[PDB]
């Protein structure tokens, strides 16, 4: 038989010609019902529909397909334990391509696939139901809906065959947990498959670090309870024996450096074997080769374990390879940022030997910009060269700027208005511009600031700032400064600058510590009534220094920090004075492991007039509160004012009663309100010891200490002789001390600080605040 | 969208400086060209700049 | 800071008048119990003495008529995780542990006879036959031990899934040959004297389908079943599948009067006819409420709840018939089919003797 | 130094059609801060091409910041 | 976005596109594309949808739609138009953000979108030299090569300040072999002369001096 | 005075005494590249000469440079050496 024509109707998804070319036998071929059935199989292989009718009644064949809704829209009823994008991408990867094809068999498949996914995440109780409805033009809409219990609690993790260490010490280092105590209840019994495997690697590493070189995790299994809501984890250990390390022998094509490689691998023959020791030792070897430019060394460490005695010798094989040169650096994704803004701060040098530590130090320094969400990196060899590498950094531009506006209200407070605009990386120039501005019923403030962190290509930052700061004692002030800050060493920053500030003090209450200054300035104000002003212009040279080699950065264990700042006015200022600050923190460990530490912090300040003028009272030093000595109200430690009686005072006697209200006092009021001194000397000695409740999962994060504080502030030219009746503020010996406890906690909501302090040594008027709280000190 | 200055079509890519190949002095030759190569001159009647109708062809199918 | 969810919505405690007044005759507290830790620690009987233990390690022997204990030993260092059914034969009580120990105790005074490490935790109850103790461990190893010494005579290894139900599958013996279950759906048998392998059979497709349940053997027919698997009957001589049912099972089953009594994964109870997977009756009542092993006592099938109740079901009729007291924190391990008696241990460490 | 910590529970206002109420939130919150004081507050939020906008009413139990309007956008 | 019983969605959407209501156009074209994916309004629709995405400045989606078209119909009779739009979409990603409003010459920012664009337009005019687009595409190519060369000079300028004299010479040599005829290469020759001189490589310094002295205006 | 902390400037090929003593008249060009590594600088203007430069500015203000210029005839055979061990400033 021969077929002369083929009939089709519909063809909604696929044209007749595409079917005929897909079919094995075609118009004009010799065919029989077996061949026609093979064409129907070809229709099924392309996958239109399974329901068909076929008729032969002549030299032409008729075939019809029963087209049925297949072109599916997908929706899910929400998802209380998986993310929407993960759900949809799992669905699409599982196979339900939106608008491709969908069938009752595929609906069963996707149900089971999502079920098995849900079981893979660990909500083994979960159920998935999928329903479809049909739509004109062969379309369907598919909804699937989920039910689940709480994901199963792991019961007792148990280790078996162990004898060197107790089971509770082994599982306590797991990230899976048997128990969550009454405290730190943030822990959870969530099984994770990938974390269980990591916990086996932690168990293996612990035994190798304890020196059981023969150790083997011979087997493990996990089990689920019948009600499908609880999990057991069991691990089998073969411990072998504890081993002693014999001296390392190093061999292979070391391209020199062999004397340093020797020094790096010398180990005394009495030490235990240790897994992290060999891996740390191997890592130094390849990093040492890297530093000299052998960017891709080959190194292997092989343990020669003995059985006749408990000794093992490490064999380390090294070859240096080629001395790769960085023939290109590229930055990709560096939209909206000047390239020099990256190249200037990335550290590895193009056209030079590849220090792989220098490439990674670049990656760190780019992150310290904060301009980028992530700094990915690659190094790739140029095709057709054995010897040369292109370094590439790939960055995601973080949205660096911020813009803010706001308003406030309340009859007891008045109108409030606030604004702000910040943009680190201004137009990508790497300048940091920042404007602020605030108004209330009384205060006005505005600030404009610019820093150019590379005024000179070596990293000399230059800054510039303007401020207006207007308050109502009434004080309108405004000014400027410009600064240069340039590092002199890795540990040792230095900076300098010039400033200008104007001050317009007015209606300040008459008091000795302030009037002494005004008389020294050659102003002779009234003492009897609160009507005065003292305008001045001032020009200053500002300097500072910062030594900082603190090891850990977060909670340093060892090292020291020393900040210094100072001011002199320059001739032409109305004020003529100088001031100096020294501000230090030394850490020294008092155990060989850095478990126990003691601090000594100190602050020293000083200032004086020059040329017979006097230091302006608004620059006076203050002490007390969390920053300085604990257990005293913030700043209240200095000498307290004594007001002159000025019964022509502020308007209303119904307010909180002033010194010399309209009906008030008539002598010098020894105040309860603190004023700073021109001199300052604070110390604290602080012992760090771990809590009774540590475990190493968090003992690094709850820095607890016992401290002794010692503070004073004094007013070096308060002429005690003339004021016989009032306590001597010129006496530096009024040292006031406190002790207490402190607890520094890094938990997610912030670097909290808790403290309680007892002022075992204080004087009249020192407002005590024993319990204190702070963040981020 | 940030590109709003660009997709509305600037003229500013015109009057870019014309290309001019360097000529070597005697006793040397310039490096051999290795990429991003000189485009064939292909001068013709095609429109340029804002005269070019960026829309899809006069019949879309 | 917290949230919770649920799926199965278990049955709302169907209940009926306690017609036969079944009630505790006596009860004793041995100590703590298994608590939340699913583990087949259950008491056992010999010569009118009932023996019971606390998963912490403490073990007692009690008189069955009145419940006063005669022993106390710790089995522990100065917890043992003592775990697995107490088994008793003649001079010796045998107990497993989740710490790879098997303990033997003297039935005359409760002194520790001997202790030997087995390959992994012995979640199976020990079983004594032919003068040997057989233990099945979670590492998939049958081990046969000398009853006077615990010395291993032979050992046999089985395939372990990457995820299982608890691998108890305690062995059984007939004609001097052992039969055992296992994970990954394997039935197997071995020669008791030497551990030679006999035929093995794959119960079903596998997705968990562990044959976690002890296979009973009667007249040469082995019955075996699995979680989401199939119940099957097997020729002890050849392992030919006599018949199957698509009914799975989850904890235990019993053959008595050549009739099959089951607990489905849906905590429903049914009896199946002599051969072929067809039900005489189904009690669909207790759905998704964890049921203990059903015990046939004095013509009534007794099953314990996850909570305090004991439910009484007719031996051949499709009737649910009685509901005893709400015993303390309910049950999670199999009662013992003692002759003319009942003994069941609650989750908390309270043991109960029941009469009607 | 300034420190603030806050916790809140949501109950959105349906004043506008669900379509526009999808871009709206209403929330009730408690906070503690040292500047030590504790406070409770009511908040309304909306989003626009201008960025996100908040209007808020609050009472500090130590009694003030009792009425605020706020905007804050990254660029 | 809307219910479209009739294909009339294409005629009114074309009117919205002619009106430049790009919002309306993309949403109605997307609806038409989703509802009539295999009719005559498919090839006829993808082109307008590409054009609407470009004018909407929705360039990541424009890339995907153009990439889809070239993959699904590599021989369409106006595929040269699709190549021109490929280059123009990639070139539109180069002039990103508010720069130029402040007068920022952003020619130093990441050139990869520019370098891609140059590949696309060069592929066009090499393939279809009779097309009307070749005049603009060649104007687009001369700007794109000068913009790349200004980038390479910018890095040569930076390493001149950092004094990484090998990094200077090795890149300005790269310009002479990859970008010889641009003005930025002619501006770079002093940096090569300087770099050779600081390295005491006077012979090369004199050679580059002979080059520049022969080619200065 | 200048005192700012520059990182170490380093540029070009690494040189050592035991690597330069490998080069002698009449070697083929691939042998030089094998002994010293690939030339990070060459004459692009159409004469086959390689400029192995080793340069450092260590620490505060020290400067050092070695230059090794190699001249090859066509087909890549070495004809002459010009080694300067220190910067002739």
């Amino acid at each position: 038989f021969v077929v002369k024509d083929i009939h089709f109707e519909g063809l909604q998804r696929v044209a007749v010609g595409a079917a005929l070319l897909s079919m094995p036998v075609r118009t004009g071929d010799t065919v029989n019902d077996e061949d026609i059935s093979n064409t129907i199989r070809a229709l099924f292989a392309t996958g239109n529909f399974e329901d068909v009718r076929v008729l032969r009644d002549g030299d032409t064949l008729l075939v019809q397909v029963k087209e049925r809704p297949t072109i599916a829209s997908i929706t899910f009823s929400g998802n209380k334990s998986v993310k929407d994008d993960m759900l949809k991408q799992n669905l699409e990867a599982s196979g339900v391509r939106v608008g491709e094809s969908l069938d009752r068999t595929t609906i069963a498949d996707i149900e089971k696939g999502l079920e098995d996914f849900y079981y893979s995440v660990g909500k083994y109780s979960a159920s998935v139901k999928a329903v479809v409805t049909p739509l004109p033009r062969n379309r369907v809409d598919l909804k699937l809906v989920f039910q689940e219990g709480v994901s199963a609690e792991i019961q007792q993790i148990n280790i078996v065959g162990n004898h060197a260490f107790t089971t509770d010490e082994l599982i306590s280092h797991f990230q899976l947990r048997d128990e969550v105590p009454w405290w730190n209840v943030v822990g959870d019994r969530k099984y994770q498959k990938q974390k269980l495997a990591g916990d086996l690697e932690t168990l293996r590493s612990y035994y190798l670090d304890r020196g059981y070189a023969r150790f083997n995790i011979d087997s493990t299994q996990v089990s689920l309870t019948p009600d499908k809501k609880g999990i057991y984890v069991t691990v089998n250990i073969t411990e072998g024996d504890q081993y002693k390390l014999s001296g390392v022998e190093v061999s292979g094509n070391l391209a020199g450096h062999s004397a340093e490689i020797e020094q790096l691998t010398k180990i005394e023959p009495g030490e235990l074997y240790n897994g992290t020791k060999v891996t740390k030792m191997e890592d130094d070897i390849k990093k040492l080769l890297g530093r000299y430019g052998y960017a891709y060394p080959r190194v292997q460490s092989m343990p020669e374990i003995n059985d006749a005695d408990k000794t093992v010798k490490l064999r380390v094989n090294v070859d240096a390879g080629n001395r790769f040169y960085v023939r290109k650096i590229r930055f990709e994704g560096n939209d909206t940022s000047k390239d020099a803004v990256l190249r200037r701060e990335m550290r590895q040098m193009e056209g030079a030997w590849l220090g792989s530590d220098l490439v990674d130090q670049g990656k760190e320094r780019l992150n310290r910009l904060g301009f980028f969400e992530t700094v990915d990196t690659d190094t790739q060899r140029v095709p057709g060269s054995p010897d040369q590498v292109d370094v590439v950094y790939k960055v995601k531009e973080r949205n660096t700027g911020s813009f803010n506006f706001g308003i406030g209200y309340g009859t007891e407070s008045g109108v409030s208005f606030q604004a702000g605009v910040q943009q680190d990386n201004w137009l990508g120039t790497g300048y940091a511009v920042g404007i602020n501005g605030t108004k209330n019923d009384y205060q006005t403030y505005a600030e404009l600031s610019v820093t150019n962190p590379y005024f000179t290509v070596d990293g000399v930052s230059l800054g510039g700032r303007l401020f207006y700061n207007d308050f109502q004692y009434t004080n309108k002030s405004y000014g400027t400064c410009v600064t240069l800050g340039f590092p002199i060493n890795e540990y040792n920053s230095l900076r300098a600058g010039l400033g200008y500030v104007h001050n317009s003090l007015s209606n300040m209450q008459p008091q000795v510590a302030m009037w002494r200054y005004l008389y020294s300035m050659g102003e002779h104000p009234s003492t009897s009534d609160q009507d005065n002003s003292f305008k001045t212009d001032d020009f200053t040279f500002n300097y500072g220094w910062t030594y900082n080699k603190l090891d850990r950065g977060y909670f340093p264990t060892d090292g020291s920090r020393v900040n210094l700042t100072g001011k002199v006015t320059i001739p032409g200022s109305d004020n003529e004075y100088y001031k100096v600050t020294l501000d230090t923190a030394t850490y020294v460990p008092i155990d060989d492991d850095h478990k126990w530490v003691v601090l000594g912090r100190t602050r020293w300040g000083y200032g004086d007039g020059l040329g017979g003028k006097e230091m302006p009272f608004y620059e006076n030093f203050y002490a007390g509160g969390s920053s300085t000595v604990r257990g005293f109200q913030s700043n209240t430690i200095g000498p307290k004012a004594v007001y002159f009686p000025h019964q022509a005072s502020n308007y209303d006697p119904d307010y909180d009663y002033e010194c010399a209200t309209q009906d008030g006092a008539k002598d010098l009021c020894k105040s309860d309100d603190a004023v700073g001194g021109n001199a300052m000397a604070v110390a604290s000695l602080e012992f760090i010891t771990p809590t009774p409740f540590i475990s190493d999962k968090y003992a690094n994060s709850v820095r607890t200490s016992f401290f002794w504080d010692m503070g004073t502030v004094w007013d070096t030219n308060w002429d005690s002789s003339q004021y016989s009746g009032y306590p001597d503020y010129s006496d530096p010996s009024n040292i006031r001390m406190s002790a207490g406890i402190a607890l520094q906690w890094m938990s997610p909501l912030g670097p909290l600080v808790f403290s309680y302090a007892q002022p075992f040594k204080k004087y009249d008027g020192d407002k005590a605040e024993q319990f204190q709280f702070n963040i981020g000190k | 969208s940030r590109y709003k200055r660009q997709v509305s079509g600037d003229e500013a890519y015109l009057e870019a400086a014309p290309l001019a190949e360097l000529h070597a002095p005697a006793g040397m030759i310039l490096p051999v060209t290795s990429g991003d190569y000189a485009i064939p001159v292909t001068n013709g009647s095609g429109a340029v700049g804002k005269a070019l109708d960026i829309r899809p062809p006069a019949q879309p199918l | 800071f917290n949230s919770e969810e649920d799926v199965v919505k278990m049955s709302p405690l169907p209940t009926v008048e306690n017609q036969f007044t079944p009630t505790t005759a006596w009860s004793t507290s041995v100590g703590s119990g298994i608590g939340n830790f699913y583990s087949n620690l259950h008491p056992a009987l010999a010569d009118n003495v009932v023996y019971a233990a606390d998963r912490a390690g403490l073990v007692k022997a009690l008189n069955a008529d009145d419940g006063k204990e005669i022993w106390s030993v710790s089995l522990a260092e100065k917890p043992a995780l003592l775990s697995g059914g107490v088994t008793v034969s003649g001079g010796h009580v045998y107990i497993g542990s989740e710490k790879a120990q098997v303990y033997a105790l003297n039935t005359s005074d409760g002194t520790v006879a001997w202790q030997t490490k087995v390959a992994g935790e012995a979640l199976s109850r020990p079983v004594v036959s032919d003068g040997l103790v057989l233990i099945h461990t979670s590492n998939g190893q049958l081990q046969a031990l000398n009853e006077a010494d615990g010395a291993v005579k032979w050992t046999v290894n089985l395939d372990m899934p990457s995820l299982s139900l608890r691998g108890e599958s305690a062995p059984t013996t007939a004609f001097g040959a052992a039969v055992v279950g296992g994970d990954n759906g394997r039935v197997s048998a071995v020669l008791m004297e030497q551990g030679q392998m006999i035929w093995q059979q794959r119960i079903s497709q596998a997705r968990l389908s562990d044959v976690d349940t002890t296979p009973v053997v009667v007249n040469g027919v082995v019955f075996a079943l699995a979680y989401n698997g199939n119940l099957t009957a097997l020729d002890l001589r050849s392992g030919q599948i006599m018949w199957k049912r698509e009914l799975g099972s989850v904890n235990d089953f019993i053959v008595d009067g050549n009739r099959i009594y089951l607990v489905d994964q849906n905590d429903r109870v049914m009896a199946l006819t002599i051969d072929g997977g067809v039900t005489l009756w189904t009690q669909s009542d207790l759905l998704h409420r964890l049921l203990t092993s059903p015990v046939l006592y004095n013509g009534n099938l007794v099953v314990g709840d996850s909570e305090g109740y004991l439910h009484w079901i007719n031996v051949e009729d499709g009737r649910f018939v009685a509901q005893q007291k709400v015993d303390s924190s309910g049950f999670q391990t199999e009662p013992v089919a003692a002759d003319g008696k009942l003994l069941i241990q609650a989750k908390d460490g309270t043991v109960y003797s029941i009469t009607r | 130094a300034m420190a603030v910590a806050s916790l809140e529970f949501i109950t959105p206002t349906p004043f506008i059609s669900d379509k526009y109420a999808n871009s709206v939130r209403t929330s009730f919150f408690w906070d503690m801060g040292t500047v030590i004081r504790m406070s409770a507050g009511i908040a309304l939020q909306w989003m626009s091409p201008l960025g996100p906008l908040v209007f808020s009413y609050a009472q500090p139990f130590k009694k003030a910041e009792q009425f605020q309007f706020n905007i804050g956008k990254t660029w | 976005v809307p219910d479209n019983p009739p294909n009339e969605i294409y005629a009114t959407a074309q009117q919205k596109l002619q009106d430049g209501n790009w919002r309306q156009a993309i949403t109605q074209l997307e609806a038409l594309d989703n509802r009539y994916p295999f009719g005559p309004y498919s090839q006829q629709v993808q082109l307008d949808l590409i054009y609407a995405y470009y004018k909407n400045a929705d360039l990541p989606l424009a890339q995907a739609a153009i990439d889809r078209f070239i993959r699904l119909n590599p021989t369409h009779p106006n595929i040269d138009y699709v190549m021109y739009m490929r280059g123009l979409t990639n070139m539109a990603l180069d002039d990103s953000a508010l720069q130029g409003f402040f007068g920022v010459d952003r020619s130093d920012r990441d050139p990869q979108h520019a370098r891609a664009a140059f590949s696309d337009f060069s592929k066009l005019v090499r393939g279809y030299p009779n097309s009307q687009y070749t005049t603009d595409a060649t104007k687009r190519l001369v700007f794109l090569k000068d913009r790349l060369a200004k980038y390479e000079y910018s890095v040569a300028e930076y390493y001149t300040e950092r004094g990484a004299w090998v990094a200077v010479v090795n890149r300005v040599e790269g310009m002479l072999r990859d970008y010889p005829d641009t003005q930025a290469t002619r501006d770079a020759l002093p940096l090569m002369e300087n770099a050779y001189r600081q390295m005491q490589m006077n012979a090369q310094a004199e050679k580059v001096a002979k080059i520049i002295a022969a080619n200065s205006s | 005075e200048r005192v700012v902390y520059r990182p170490d400037i380093n540029q070009g090929n690494y040189l050592t005494a035991n690597d330069v003593s490998k080069i002698r008249v009449g070697m083929t060009q691939q042998q030089v590249a094998y002994a010293l590594g690939t030339p990070l600088m060459s004459d692009p203007f159409g004469t086959n000469t390689w400029f192995y430069v080793f340069r450092q500015q260590p620490g505060h203000e020290g400067v050092t440079q070695q230059t090794l210029t190699l001249t090859f005839n066509s087909s890549g055979v070495l004809t002459n050496i010009d080694n300067k061990p220190a910067l002739s400033g």
